[PDB]
RNA sequence: AAUAAAUAGUCAAUUAAAGCAAUACGUGGUGAAGUGAAACAUCUCAGUAGCCACAGGAAAAGAAAACGAAUGUGAUUCCGUGUGUAGUGGCGAGCGAAAGCGGAACAGGCCAAACUUAUCAUUAGAUAGGGGUUGUAGGGCUUGCAAUGUGGACUUGAAAA
RNA sequence: CCUGAGUAGCUCGGAAAACGUUAUUUUGAGUGAAUCUGCCCAGACCAUUGGGUAAGCCUAAAUACUAAUUAGUGACCGAUA
RNA sequence: UGUCAGAGCACAUUAAUGUGUGAUGGCGUGCGUUUUGAAGUAUGAGCCGGCGAGUUAUGAUAGCAAGCGUUAGUUAACCAGGAGAUGGGGAGCUGUAGCGAAAGCGAGUUUUAAAAGAGCGUUUGUUUGUUAUUAUAGACCCGAAACGGGUUGAGCUAGUC
RNA sequence: AGGGGUGAAAUUCCAAUCGAAAUCCGUGAUAGCUGGUUCUCGUCGAAAUAGCUUUAAGGCUAGCGUGAGAUCACAAAUAAG
RNA sequence: UUCUCGCAGUCAGACAGUGGGGGAUAAGCUUCAUUGUCAAGAGGGGAAGAGCCCAGAUCAUUAAAUAAGGUCCCCAAAAUA
RNA sequence: UUGUGGUAGACGAGCGUUGUAUUGGAGUUGAAGUCAAAGCGUGAGCAUUGGUGGAUCCAAUACAAGUGAGAAUGCCGGCA
RNA sequence: GGACUGUUUAACUAAAACACAACUCUAUGCCAAACCGUAAGGUGAUGUAUAUGGGGUGACACCUGCCCAGUGCUGGAAGGUUAAAGAAGGAGGUUAGCGCAAGCGAAGCUUUUAACUGAAGCCCCAGUGAACGGCGGCCGUAACUAUAACGGUCCUAAGGUAGCGAAAUUCCUAGUCGGGUAAAUUCCGUCCCGCUUGAAUGGUGUAACCAUCUCUUGACUGUCUCGGCUAUAGACUCGGUGAAAUCCAGGUACGGGUGAAGACACCCGUUAGGCGCAACGGGACGGAAAGACCCCGUGAAGCUUUACUGUAGCUUAAUAUUG
RNA sequence: CUACCCUUGGUUGUGUGCUGUUCUAAUUGGUAACUGUUAUCCAGUUUCAAGACAGUGUUAGGUGGGCAGUUUGACUGGGGCGGUCGCCUCCUAAAAGGUAACGGAGGCGUACAAAGGUACCUUCAGUACGGUUGGAAAUCGUAUGUAGAGUGUAAUGGUGUAAGGGUGCUUGACUGUGAGACAUACAGGUCGAACAGGUGAGAAAUCAGGUCAUAGUGAUCCGGUGGUCCAGUAUGGAAUGG
């Protein structure tokens, strides 16, 4: 088996799992967004347990 | 994802500085860990005979860990923490920074 | 889409800092006013940028 | 011969096949489509299928203007690690190293060149001899010493198994 | 004195390279150096430094493969196989 | 189209309220198929006999067991041999510190003036055996009109000489 | 002689068959569509709803069922208020 | 009926009642929400009937109480005023 | 005590056959296969017996299946 | 209707189609154009503009009206626009050196495209319609008048001129009219506002002719009125031989209801001894033909094209040939 | 006068192609003659004809269904044109929330240094009564009027000293965050106590992280701009990458 080179460019491993992912919708307009999501949109996060059973799949 | 898109394309990608450049490798000697090792004296002489590091392989070396031991010891180290090195300076462990 | 919000950078240490909308029809004139900047930590006069 | 010579040409002598296939492998040239991407124009397929030319007991390749960033090795070839790595990619689909190491496996040599000897009318830009197959620079020229020295990548026979 | 010139190379399209043209290598077209004081390369390039001096050739050894021969075997099929 | 019974008839067994058979009473509109669903005027099946369709190679994940077990496990490759385990063989990997794009730092990192507040860290396991699943491999069996390549047909028609 | 020929032309004919013959191969092309898929038994045992989709026959996630573990009454229901 | 883990499955539902909308409070029609059924679960009543009523089937009974429902006969099952 | 409706689907426990391998046995004083009859089984199956039959098997255990036939407008063959 | 004789889908359709002589337009001056092949080369053709090739109309006679708006072609060069490529020139890096720093910065390489040149071609201007083709409305006014002889207005490049005109064209329509016919949604000629006619994507007369189509008419007949008989080959029987499609299994009635909505199998009532043969086939939603009629599939295939991208061919510039 | 920098011309000269000359001495030939040859193919010689042209190799252009490979979405009480595909407001929707419709009703792909905020001051529309031009309607004085006024706007609402008007002051229309909730398959979207620092409004306590609110917007690949305590393929930089 091979690893995804364009699943892999986007997302980190952690300590015990927790798969750090990114944030979208940094592309075009800040004046479309509020301040509150332009400095929380920041933060990395980690895919869902919902989402893990369609994460750990994937490699 | 049936008609959906996939998700690698619907997220930003990662920037590696990094790039096509490969960061050296650091064998880390944690205190608490080390602690169940018995060597003494300790050099890289030493440290291939017991399998920490590959006999036919040579690493720089970093200590790590601000665990606190009770015996003084002789370290020969490339990189250190400040807390792993007040650690180490503490337990009367003698310590030598290897370049 | 309409387009007539503007940035605004500072005239000292030179950032875009912030985003307004600001009528360029009834005032289309210049808004040199006072903001906080991290880059100075404290109220510094930021300058819109076209 | 046209054209004197000369060529083209004609004939004669000698030599290699020309041909078949091991329905297996190699190289080089040439070179797809369906297909996957839910479709498709990138791409994948694939340098694959197929054709040709030549074989050989294997082929290709092979002695560093090799690499490459280390007190680094010192033809080449093969496996594994390196790793599904770095990266490349409608940066999508997909492809994917390379050093380094562990082993399998060792063969180093030969021509031009400088200069030089002889033979061709020496317009040599022609032929045959020493020379010597390189960067830790060397070779050529000359003055000296020490030597016949192992090696085969090598010829005939003789003997033995 | 010499060490392998339409050579290295530069440009226009390329291809191989993991690479969809990027260091590097090759050329269909144009152009075209130096002579080891030099060049190449150290994935644009430049300087220092490192290494070797292309632009000639050969090379058993480990390598794939059985068309078959010799002897033997099959936790192979047994006449619908 | 048979069941539950059952008169009578002829028998007598893996000896048992037995077997065969049923004048007659009650009851009862096939099998797979796909659909919300067929006794179906929805489809397939005449019947019979064999045969006939979820394997494997690799890798990962999950479960159970085991070996070892806190720097151990384990060898890829390669070699010795019966085509054998085994032994020789640590090449490397996983778990033994993570954070930050990375530099760098680290029982802390990053954001930040600020370790403020928040993220993770602030620590367990390795390798095999079984089963299941997934991934690359055509990857349960079978069914398309299709495309390209390599070839043969003008003896039939047509066309001319 | 077949992304070809031939055609007083009709999409005619090219071996009783031709919007472009047959043959072998790529190819086991592809088939969200059809069809099937061969031992026994025990236990539990839903849905035909929602969102998305070049999407309505399809596919992805939820909810749901089931199995292993823990929580094991603060959890969940059934009645009373 | 909590969470995690493994395996799923389904979206082409239908019917009856209630409240509707559309259609005409036409349609065994469509769209909905709710209450039950079949699907995925048979039986008795209903003249035979998937969705109506009573009802939820380990198996054997030539045992009893029954539910819906029924008692002239077919066909078990009552009469009085 | 709950109990033993159930598709999809989940989960668990078993059986049949071949071969290999070890411990056994039978067998021209009859093995298997085949047909038949009036058995045991919760069922995968296990028998028993009669004869064809004329030389192979069965029993117990793990390992591995070209392993378990009701259809596939299934393949062939035979038969109306 | 077509000139005609003729060719046509082998095996549904033999023609109102095609072909056809003729007519018209166009290109080709030779190593011709053209066509094929990669290319020699070949037909054309071993032809030589009265020949070849294409486009269209398809006896003969008479005409082919307007429009170059847009297109295509040809011609034209000013104007704008135009590649590759060349280099006028600009900027930057490395660092020798100069520099207290900062920085400046020779030469080598380095990197970058901009003055200008850069064709063909496009935009631009004319002609070419027997080259694609197209070729109108509003208002007032004609013994009403909707009509349209007429006069004004708007738009266009021009608004179908001639001719024909219920036609292979006409929806209304079976239009009207006369003949036809006792009685004719067909037929013959006519009426001209003609949904959507129309002049070589040709128009009208048009001699003859059609296995051409249609209507009427003399004769003609079992087509019919109105069916029947004679002989055979079968059909039937006898002797011999003898297959096929269909086929889950059946002992395979009736009417009503029911149903996945069309019941030999269901429930209710009715009747039928069993088995045949000969006709003829209501039904078994009879048979072969996994719909082929219509729809869908992110199916295929072919065809057309200002759908996209390429590309043969043609043409232009640069460079080597090439002075 | 000793000279220099600009406007321009004449002006000798060296280089570059542009046209206009010949010429073959490149070249080709499907001119002819001769030889191989008895060979119309071919080769060689000469002549003839052009001619440094055409032409070919490459590069770069234009025409170019002549040819090739592909494309042409779905929903729809069936095909098809219709309308829609995103988002918000009312009923539908049956009183938690929410619920479909190709059912009934409308819009958005925004506006604003004020229409944000702060402190202060102030209160309806309409109607009535009385008044120059002047009325139905211009406005004022007063009463009355429960806000049907007004709120940047589609609808929902609320908004009776308010969420509206007037005055003055700044633009918190903050930086880093954030415990915690909402809604939900993911992506996301909504509010957010409170903290550190800095402010602004007001002496002030307090408020200010946009408007009384809900529509008002496009991820991702790729690319550009500025900054960066990031790296600079041996090194040093640089390019370049983060």
């Amino acid at each position: 088996m091979k690893v995804k080179s364009a699943a892999k460019k986007r997302f980190k491993l952690t300590k015990s799992g927790q798969i750090k992912r990114k944030h979208a919708y940094t592309s075009h307009l800040a004046p479309h967004k509020t301040t509150k999501q332009k400095r929380h949109l920041r933060k990395q996060g980690t895919v869902s347990a919902s989402d893990f059973k369609r994460i750990g799949n994937l490699i | 994802e049936g008609g959906q898109t996939p998700l690698y394309r619907r997220l930003p990608k990662f920037g590696n500085a990094r790039k096509g450049f490969l960061k050296q490798e650091w064998v880390v000697l944690n205190l608490n860990k080390i602690a169940k090792l018995k060597l003494d004296k300790i050099n890289r002489a030493s440290l291939i005979e017991k399998q920490v590091i590959s006999a036919k392989s040579q690493l720089p070396i970093k200590l790590i860990g601000h665990t606190k031991l009770e015996k003084p010891l002789h370290f020969e180290v490339h990189k250190v923490s400040k807390q792993a090195l007040k650690a180490v300076e503490n337990a009367n462990g003698s310590v030598k920074l290897l370049e | 889409a309409v387009k007539r919000s503007t940035r605004l950078g500072c005239n000292d240490c030179r950032e875009i800092n912030y985003l307004t909308f600001k009528n360029v029809k009834k005032n289309p004139e210049k808004l040199a006013l006072n903001k906080f900047c991290s880059r100075c930590r404290k109220v510094v006069v930021h300058k819109e940028v076209k």
